[PDB]
C-alpha cells in the first residue's frame, strides 16, 4: 500500500535521486532565505518604508547583525544601507538557489551533461574537480557510504574555508583569535577547515566500517544520521541558550530589547465606528497602523533566544524520534528478510538477545518510574503546601531542596525550580526512551508476542485485533506516536523553563498566601513568571492582547480537538457513520438530481488515523507553544514580599 | 494452491479480508465466544477462493495461521522464514565489551 | 460493573435495593442537614457552609426549617428545627434500610399476591395485589397519590402552611399537592380498571422497563432543570434565592486569614489565625450560583439518564434480537424501527439536519470571532449583530441577542449530535446497513474491535456508542453551563483586551454585560478561582483525571499490554534478586471495552468536576454594558 507519504520514500530512491532532492531543497531553502531577507528590509532602498518585522526575520536578525549586514540603527541612512545589504545578499541567495535547484533537477533525472562540454558525468566514477580531485582523491568514493565520509568532510572543510574567505572579503571580518569579539568565527572557520580536511583525508585513506548501513543505506544510514543530527540540534539549542545569555553576544542580542518592533498582527490603533478620514485612538499614528511594542517590556532578546533554542531543541527531539522510527523500520525489514541474524555488529548483536532487551528496557522503566515519582511527588507536595490543604504550610514544602553546590555552577539562581526542571527533563527523556527502546528492540516480536505467538509483519499495521483484549498500537509507527506524545511533556518543560516558570509547583503566584510566600522563603533574586497552571493565566494576557496570537490560539485548539476524533478508538463507529452519510447522500436521489452519486465518504485507516492524530496533536500543541514563546519573557528581577510580615 | 488458515493459531485480525478482492469474499469471520478472549477466527471458502495468493504473498499474518499447501504437499507459514541460527554471544576480553 | 444486572435480580431484589437506597438518601440528607446548622443550640460554633447545604438552603428557607434571618437566637431556633428534621430523616431512613434488607433478602410474613393496608386495601385493588407491571401502574399511581397527600398533610400539620391556592407562596405547594393527590388517585383508579397495553415491557422486562423509565426520567429531569431555571429567576421565588446575594457565606477551602511566619502577624484583624475569610454574596451572585448548581445538576443527570436509558434499551434490543423475539413485537415502539429502512432514513436525516444547523452556527461563531479580531480586515460591522431571535421567539429570552440565538442553535445541534449516537444505539444494535453489507453481524453489547479490517472497526458496540454519545453531549452540557453562568457563547473572545472586543456592547445596545467569550471565559473565571485553594485543587485534580483518561482512550491498549509484560518481567527479576523467589504482581491492563469504560468515566468525571468550578466560582455578570472602544 503506497500512500501519498510513501511516494518519496527512500526505498524507491537511489543515491543520485536523494542527491538531487537535497540540492533542490537547498535551493528552495535559499529562495526562502531570500524571501526572509527581503522581509527584513526595514526601509526600502527606493526611499520608502519596509516590511513589518516577521518572526522569521526577527529570528534571523541577530545573526545578520553579527555579520556586516543589518545594523541596529534608528538612523535612516544606515538603515537604508542595512536594507541594501539585505536585498543584495537576498538576490545572491536567489541566484545560488536557482543554480542549486537546476543541479538538483539534473541529479533527479540522472541526466548529467555539461552544456559547454558535451560529456556525461558518471555518478559512480568522476573527479571532484579538474585538478583538485586528482590532487586529493585521484577518483571517486566507490558507491559506498563509508568511503564517502572522507570526501564529505573534505567538502565541509572547503565550505568552512569559503566561509572564512567570505567573512574576510565581503563581510570584512579579519580573523583574530579574540573569541569574545565577532571576528574569531572566521578564524575558527579556518581552524575547522584544517581539522576537517585532516579528518577527511584520514577517512578517505582509512574508511570507518559500520557495515550495517552500507547495504540498505537508504534507511539505516538515514536513521543513524537523523538521530545523530537530532542530538546535535539539541546540543546546538543548549549552546545557543548558554551563549545568547553571555555578555559576548550581548551587543548583538540585548540591543534587540533596546529597539522597538512593528510586528505583523500586533494590535493596531483602533478607530471608532465613525472615523471621518477626509474618532481614532492613538491619533498620532495613522488609522489601522500597528502600535509599537517596546522590546524592554516584551523581552525581545530572550523571546528570539527562546524561539531559536526551542526550534532547534524540538527539531532535534523530532529528529531523534524519527531516527529511532526509521531504524525500527529498517530493523523490521531485516527481521522479515532474515538479515537481522546476519548483521554482525555491536549495534545489533547486543540487542539480538531478547533478555538483554528486557534488562535494558526494565532498567530504563525503573529509572523513569523512580525519577518521575520523586519529582512528581515533590511537585504535588509543593502545590499542597502552597495551597495549604491538609494543613501544611510551605515550610513543609521542598524549598530546602536546592541543587548540590558542586552542581550549582550551571544555574543562575539555585532553587527547587532548577532541581525539578532537571529531574523532569531526565524523567521525560527516559519516558520517551521507553518507547524509543521499544521501537529499537521490539520491531518484530515483543517478549509478550514471543510468549503469545504473534509477530509484527509491517511498519504501519494498525493492530492484531481484540485477541487477548488488546493488541492496539504495537506497530513501531504507533510506538513512535506514543514516544512523541510522551516527549511532548519534556519539550513543554524545556519551553516553560526557557520562558521562565516555576515548574517546582503548579500554582505559584496565585492570590493564595503560601503561593505568594514562595519567593520570600526561597531567597530568589529572580521572580519566575508563574507556576505551571498559573503560567497560562499570566502569559495569555499578551496572547489575548494580540489578535494574531489569539487567531493562532484558536486554530491550534481546533487542530488539537480535531486530532481527538482520530486518536480515539472510534474508527469503526466513524466507518458506519460514513456509510450512513453515503446512504443519505444517495437519498439525494429522488431530490431531483438524476445524477449517480458515486461519492463514498472516506474514513482514514487506523495506521492513517494515528498518523493524522499525532500530526494534529503535535501541530496544535506547538502552534500554541509558539504563542507561549511569543507572549514575552516578562521576568522581572524583583523578589516578591511575603503577604504577611 | 488451496490456501488454509489454522483457527487454533488464528487470532481474528482480518487483514486477509483486506487482502481479498471484494468480488470473491473468501475470508469470513466465524464467532465462537467472547471477543476479548480470542473469540472469532477466520475461514476460507475453498470453492469461492480461486488461487489469488494475495493473502500469503502479502505476508501480513502475525500468528502464522495463514498456510499454503503445495501440490507436493509442503506447508508454508511464511513466504521466507529466517534461517534457524546457533546463537551464542561474543565478548572480546580486552575490548570494552568483556 | 455488572454485579447488579437486571437479569440477576428479581423484582423483590429491585424493591429492596431501592428501599435501601432511599434510606441511605435519607441518611445523607440528615448528614447535610447537620452539616448546615450554622450555630448549635449548644452555642458552640458550627459547620461553616457546604455547597451541599448552600444548594439545600433555599428549600429549607421556603419550608421554614432554616431561615435567612440575622439574629443569633433565630439561627439557633432554626438549627434546633434542622436537627429535629435531620433526626426524623435519620430514623425514617433507618426504617427504610430495614425494609430494604427485608426485601433484598426474601424474608417476610406473598410477593406474587399480597395485601397492602388491608382495612382499605380491600376497597382499592379488590383486596388483591398487582400481579404484573401493567397491573402495577395503578397501585404505583395510588402510592404516589398517598405520597402527595402525605406531603400536603405534613405541610399543613407540621410545617403549618395554609391551603391558600395563590401561586406566589408555599400555600400554593400545599394546595397543588392536594390537587395532585386527587389527580394521581384518579389516574391510578383508571389504570386499575384498565391496565395499559405496551406489551414489550410485560414479557421479560426488567432491562426494558428500566431503560424506558430511565429515558423518561432523564427527559423529566431536563424539563425540571429548565423549569427550575425559569422559576428560580422569577420574583415570586426571589425571597428564597435573591437573599443569597444579601448574605455573607463562609465556605470551606476559602483563603484563610493568612498568618505570618514570625507569628506567635495576621492579614485581617480580629479574625483569628487560619480563619475562613468572609465573602460578600453580591460579589459571588450566590443566588445565580445556587440556581446554576441545582439546574445544571438536574440537566446533566437528565442527559446521563437519557443516554443510559437508550443504552439499556439497546441492550434489551440486542437481547431480543439474539433470541428472535425482536421480529414478533406488536408494540409500535419496535415496528417503527424494525424495517431497517426507516432506521437509515431517520439516522441520515438527523445527521444531515445536525450537520446543516451545526455548520451554520459554527460559521456564525467563527465569523463573529473574525470580525472581533479584525482578521483579514473585517470590521465589527461585518458580523452577525443584526442576527437576533425573531420577535415571535423573543418572549423565550431576556435581553434578546445573537448570544441567545447561538445558544439555542448550539443546544439543538448538540442534542441532535448526541441523538446521532443514541439513534445508532436504538437501531443498529444487532444489524447495521454497513454490517449487513459486510456480512458480519454483532452479538455483544461490548465488542470493541472486531479486528483491523476495512481499515479498522473500533467502537461499533452499543456501549462504545453510549460513550461517544456522552462525549458529544459534553459540548451541549458545556453550552448549558456557559449560558447559565453568563458566558458569551456567540463569539470566542468577547470583552477581551483587543480591537472591537468591547464594541459588542456598543453595537447590540445590550442591557446586560455578558461575562466573556468562549476563550476569555476561562481567564475571567480563573481570576476568581485561583484565589480559592479548594477550587484550585479541584481544577488540578479534574485535569489529572482528564488526561489519565487518555491512557485508556487512545488506540494503545496493546502497547500497554506488551509494556506490562515487560514491567512484569522487570518486577519478577528484581524481586527475585533482592528477595528470595517472590513471584507475583502481574500488571493488570484493562480490556478495551473496560478501557473505554474507564476512559469515559474519567473524561466525564474530570470535565464536569471542572464545570462545577465554572458554576461555583460566581456569576460575575454585570448589568452595566461595556463602553465603545472608540
Ligand atoms: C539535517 C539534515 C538531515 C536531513 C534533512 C532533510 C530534510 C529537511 C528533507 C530531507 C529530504 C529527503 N532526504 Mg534527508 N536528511 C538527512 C539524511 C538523509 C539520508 C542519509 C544520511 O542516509 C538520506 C538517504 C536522506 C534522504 C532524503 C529523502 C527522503 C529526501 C530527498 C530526496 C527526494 O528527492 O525527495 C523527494 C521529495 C522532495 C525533495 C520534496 C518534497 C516536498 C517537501 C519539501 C517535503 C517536506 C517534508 C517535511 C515538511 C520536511 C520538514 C522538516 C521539519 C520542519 C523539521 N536524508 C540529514 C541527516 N532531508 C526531504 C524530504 O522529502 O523529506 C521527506 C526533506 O524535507
Ligand atoms: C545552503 C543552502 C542555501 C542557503 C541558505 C541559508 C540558510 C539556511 C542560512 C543562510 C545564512 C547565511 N548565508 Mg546562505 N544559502 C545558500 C547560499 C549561500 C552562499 C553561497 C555562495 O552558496 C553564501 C556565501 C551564503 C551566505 C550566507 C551568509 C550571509 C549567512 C551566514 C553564513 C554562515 O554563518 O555560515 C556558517 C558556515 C559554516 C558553519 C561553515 C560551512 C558549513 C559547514 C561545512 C557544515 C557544518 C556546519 C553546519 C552549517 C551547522 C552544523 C553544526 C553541527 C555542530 C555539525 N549563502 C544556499 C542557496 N543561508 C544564514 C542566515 O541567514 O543566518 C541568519 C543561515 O542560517
Ligand atoms: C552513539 C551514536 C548514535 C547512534 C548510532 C547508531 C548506529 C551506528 C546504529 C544505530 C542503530 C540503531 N539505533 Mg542508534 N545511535 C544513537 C542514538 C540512538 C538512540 C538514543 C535515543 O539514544 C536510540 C533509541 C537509537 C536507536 C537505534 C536502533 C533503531 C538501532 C539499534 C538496535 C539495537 O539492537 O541496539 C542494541 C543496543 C546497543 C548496542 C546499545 C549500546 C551502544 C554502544 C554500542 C555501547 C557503548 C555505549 C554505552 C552503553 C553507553 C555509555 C557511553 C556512551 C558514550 C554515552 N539510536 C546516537 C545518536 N545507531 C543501528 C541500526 O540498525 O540503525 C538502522 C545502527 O546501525
Ligand atoms: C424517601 C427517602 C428519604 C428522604 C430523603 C430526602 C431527599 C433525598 C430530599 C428530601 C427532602 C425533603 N424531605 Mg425527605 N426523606 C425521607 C422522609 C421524609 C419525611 C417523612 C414522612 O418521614 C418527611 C416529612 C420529609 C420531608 C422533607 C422535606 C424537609 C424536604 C422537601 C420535601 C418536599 O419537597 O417534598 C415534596 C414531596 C413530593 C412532591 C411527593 C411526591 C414525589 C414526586 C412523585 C417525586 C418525583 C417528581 C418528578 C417531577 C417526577 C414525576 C414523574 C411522573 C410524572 C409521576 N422527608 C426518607 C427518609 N428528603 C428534599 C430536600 O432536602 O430538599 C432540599 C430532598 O430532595
Ligand atoms: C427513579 C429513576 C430511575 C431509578 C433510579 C436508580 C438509581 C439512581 C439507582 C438505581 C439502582 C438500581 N435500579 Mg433503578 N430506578 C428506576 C427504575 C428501575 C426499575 C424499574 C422501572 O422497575 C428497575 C428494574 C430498576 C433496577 C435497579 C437495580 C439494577 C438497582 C437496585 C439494586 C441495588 O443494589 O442498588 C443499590 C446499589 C447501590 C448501593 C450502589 C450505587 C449507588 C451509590 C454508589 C451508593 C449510594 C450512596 C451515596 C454515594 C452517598 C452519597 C455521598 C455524598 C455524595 C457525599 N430501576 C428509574 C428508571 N435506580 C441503583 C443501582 O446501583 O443501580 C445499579 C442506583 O444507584
Ligand atoms: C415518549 C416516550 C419515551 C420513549 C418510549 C419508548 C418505549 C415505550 C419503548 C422504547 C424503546 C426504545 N427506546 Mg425510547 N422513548 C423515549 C425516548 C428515547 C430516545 C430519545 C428521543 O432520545 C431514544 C434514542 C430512545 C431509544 C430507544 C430504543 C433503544 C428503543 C426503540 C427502538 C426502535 O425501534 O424504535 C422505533 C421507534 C421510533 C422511531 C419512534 C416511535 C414513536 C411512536 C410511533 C409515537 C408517535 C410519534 C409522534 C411523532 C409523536 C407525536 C405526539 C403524540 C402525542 C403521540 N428512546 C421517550 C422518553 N422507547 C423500546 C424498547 O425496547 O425499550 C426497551 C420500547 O418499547
Ligand atoms: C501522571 C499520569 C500517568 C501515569 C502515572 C502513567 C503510567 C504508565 N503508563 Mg501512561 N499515559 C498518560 C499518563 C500517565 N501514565 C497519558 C495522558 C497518555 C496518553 C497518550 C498515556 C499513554 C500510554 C501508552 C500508550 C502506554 C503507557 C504505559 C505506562 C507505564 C508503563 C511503565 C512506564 O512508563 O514506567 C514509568 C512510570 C510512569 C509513567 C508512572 C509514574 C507515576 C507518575 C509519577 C505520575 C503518577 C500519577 C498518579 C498520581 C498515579 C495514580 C494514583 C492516584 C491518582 C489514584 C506506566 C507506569 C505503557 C506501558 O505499559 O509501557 C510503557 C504504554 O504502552 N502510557
Ligand atoms: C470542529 C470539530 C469537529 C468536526 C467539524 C467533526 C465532524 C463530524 N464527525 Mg466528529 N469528533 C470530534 C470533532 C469534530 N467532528 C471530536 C473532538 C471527537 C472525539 C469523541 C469526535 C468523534 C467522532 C465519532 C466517533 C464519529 C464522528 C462523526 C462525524 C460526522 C458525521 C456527520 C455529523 O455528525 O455531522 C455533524 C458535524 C458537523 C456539522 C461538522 C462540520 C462542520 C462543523 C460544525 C465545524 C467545521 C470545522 C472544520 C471542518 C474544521 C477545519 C475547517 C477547514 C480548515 C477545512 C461529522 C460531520 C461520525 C459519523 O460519521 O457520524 C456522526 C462518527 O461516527 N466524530
Ligand atoms: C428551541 C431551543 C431553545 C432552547 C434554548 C432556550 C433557552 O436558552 O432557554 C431560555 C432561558 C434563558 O433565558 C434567559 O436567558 C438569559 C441569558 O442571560 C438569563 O439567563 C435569564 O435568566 C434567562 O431567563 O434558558 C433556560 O431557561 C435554560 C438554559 C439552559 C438551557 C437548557 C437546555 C438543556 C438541554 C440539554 C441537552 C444537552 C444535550 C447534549
Ligand atoms: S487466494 Fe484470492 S480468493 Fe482466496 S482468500 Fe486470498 S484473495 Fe481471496
Ligand atoms: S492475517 Fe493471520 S491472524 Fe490475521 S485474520 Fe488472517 S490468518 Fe488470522
Ligand atoms: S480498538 Fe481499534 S486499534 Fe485497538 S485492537 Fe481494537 S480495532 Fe485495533
Ligand atoms: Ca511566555
Ligand atoms: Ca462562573
Amino acid at each position: 500500500s503506497t500512500k501519498w507519504y510513501q511516494i518519496f520514500d527512500t526505498e524507491k530512491l537511489d543515491d543520485e535521486q536523494v542527491v538531487g532532492g537535497h540540492l533542490a531543497l537547498l535551493g528552495v531553502l535559499g529562495f526562502i532565505m531570500g524571501i526572509y531577507y527581503i522581509s527584513g528590509i526595514q526601509v526600502f532602498p527606493w526611499g520608502a518604508p519596509g516590511f513589518h518585522d516577521n518572526w522569521f526575520y526577527l529570528t534571523i536578525k541577530p545573526r545578520m547583525v553579527s555579520l556586516g549586514i543589518d545594523t541596529y540603527s534608528t538612523k535612516t541612512a544606515d538603515l537604508e544601507a542595512a536594507g541594501a545589504r539585505l536585498l543584495g545578499w537576498a538576490a545572491f541567495h536567489f541566484l545560488v538557489g536557482s543554480v542549486l535547484i537546476f543541479g538538483g533537477w539534473r541529479h533527479w533525472t540522472h541526466n548529467l551533461t555539461n552544456p559547454f562540454t558535451g560529456r556525461c558525468g558518471n555518478f559512480r566514477d568522476f573527479r571532484f574537480l579538474g585538478k583538485f580531485g586528482d590532487v586529493v582523491f585521484n577518483g571517486t568514493s566507490a558507491k559506498s557510504y563509508k568511503e564517502a565520509l572522507g570526501p564529505h568532510a573534505v567538502y565541509m572543510s572547503l565550505l568552512f574555508l569559503g566561509w572564512g574567505i567570505v567573512m574576510w572579503a565581503i563581510l570584512g571580518f579579519a580573523p583574530i583569535p579574540d573569541f569574545q569579539t565577532i571576528n574569531s568565527e572566521t578564524f575558527m572557520s579556518f581552524v575547522f577547515a584544517v581539522i576537517f580536511f585532516a579528518l577527511g583525508i584520514y577517512w578517505w585513506n582509512n574508511p570507518p566500517n559500520a557495515a550495517i548501513h552500507l547495504n540498505d543505506d537508504m534507511k539505516a544510514a538515514f536513521s543513524v544520521h537523523l538521530t545523530a543530527i537530532g542530538y546535535i540540534n539539541i546540543a546546538l539549542g543548549c549552546i545557543a541558550f548558554v551563549a545568547f545569555q553571555q555578555p559576548s553576544f550581548a551587543p548583538y542580542y540585548k540591543e534587540l530589547d533596546k529597539l522597538v518592533f512593528y510586528l505583523y498582527g500586533e494590535p493596531f490603533n483602533r478607530v471608532s465606528f465613525n472615523f471621518v478620514e477626509q474618532a481614532k485612538e492613538f491619533a498620532d499614528f495613522p488609522a489601522y497602523a500597528i502600535l509599537p511594542k517596546s522590546g524592554e517590556a516584551f523581552g525581545m532578546a530572550r523571546v528570539v533566544t527562546n524561539l531559536i533554542v526551542f526550534n532547534h531543541i524540538i527539531c532535534g527531539v523530532l529528529y531523534v524520534f524519527a531516527g529511532v522510527y526509521h531504524g525500527g523500520q529498517y530493523l523490521l525489514k531485516i527481521q522479515l528478510n532474515g538479515m537481522y541474524n546476519q548483521i554482525k555488529s555491536i549495534w545489533i548483536t547486543k540487542g539480538r538477545d531478547q533478555e538483554v532487551q528486557v534488562k535494558i528496557l526494565g532498567t530504563v522503566m525503573a529509572l523513569c518510574f523512580a525519577t518521575m515519582l520523586s519529582v512528581y511527588a515533590v511537585i504535588v507536595w509543593n502545590t499542597i503546601c502552597e495551597l495549604n490543604i491538609f494543613g501544611t504550610n510551605i515550610t513543609m514544602s521542598f524549598y530546602w531542596l536546592k541543587p548540590l553546590p558542586i552542581f550549582q555552577w550551571m544555574f543562575a539562581d539555585p532553587s527547587i525550580n532548577d532541581w525539578v526542571m532537571a529531574h523532569v527533563i531526565t524523567a521525560g527523556s527516559l519516558f520517551s526512551l521507553i518507547a524509543l527502546v521499544r521501537i529499537a528492540f521490539f520491531a518484530h516480536t515483543s517478549p509478550l508476542w514471543d510468549d503469545l505467538g504473534l509477530k509484527k509483519n509491517s511498519y504501519s499495521f494498525p493492530c492484531l485485533g481484540p485477541v487477548y483484549g488488546g493488541t492496539c498500537g504495537v506497530s513501531i509507527q504507533d510506538q513512535l506516536w506514543f514516544a512523541m506524545l510522551w516527549g511532548i511533556k519534556g519539550l513543554s518543560a524545556v519551553c516553560w523553563y526557557i520562558d521562565g516558570a516555576w515548574i517546582a509547583s503548579m500554582m505559584y503566584g496565585v492570590p493564595a498566601a503560601d503561593a505568594k510566600a514562595w519567593d520570600s522563603i526561597a531567597h530568589l533574586h529572580h521572580h519566575y513568571t508563574s507556576g505551571i497552571f498559573y503560567y497560562f493565566w499570566t502569559e495569555t494576557v499578551t496572547i489575548f492582547s494580540s489578535s494574531h496570537l489569539s487567531t493562532i490560539l484558536m486554530i491550534g485548539h481546533l487542530v488539537w480537538f480535531i486530532s481527538f476524533a482520530v486518536w480515539f478508538e472510534d474508527r469503526g463507529s466513524r466507518l458506519e457513520g460514513a456509510d450512513i452519510q453515503t446512504r443519505t447522500i444517495r437519498w439525494l436521489g429522488k431530490k431531483f438530481l438524476n445524477r449517480d452519486v458515486n461519492f463514498r465518504f472516506p474514513v482514514l485507516t487506523i495506521s492513517d488515523s494515528k498518523l493524522a492524530g499525532t500530526f494534529l496533536y503535535f501541530g496544535g500543541t506547538f502552534m500554541l507553544v509558539f504563542l507561549f514563546l511569543a507572549n514575552g519573557f516578562y521576568q522581572t528581577n524583583s523578589p516578591l514580599p511575603p503577604p504577611v510580615s | 494452491k488451496h490456501y488454509f488458515i489454522i483457527e487454533n493459531l488464528c487470532v481474528g485480525c482480518g487483514l486477509c479480508l483486506d487482502k481479498c478482492p471484494p468480488k470473491v469474499n473468501a475470508i469470513g469471520y466465524k464467532f465462537y465466544g467472547d471477543v476479548q478472549e480470542g473469540g472469532f477466527r477466520c475461514y476460507i471458502d475453498q470453492a469461492a477462493c480461486i488461487s489469488c495468493s494475495a493473502c500469503f504473498s502479502g505476508d501480513e499474518c502475525p500468528s502464522g495461521a495463514l498456510i499454503e499447501v503445495l501440490p507436493d504437499g509442503e506447508v508454508l507459514d511464511f513466504s521466507y522464514t529466517p534461517p534457524e541460527r546457533l546463537d551464542f554471544d561474543l565478548r572480546f576480553l580486552h575490548r570494552f565489551h568483556r
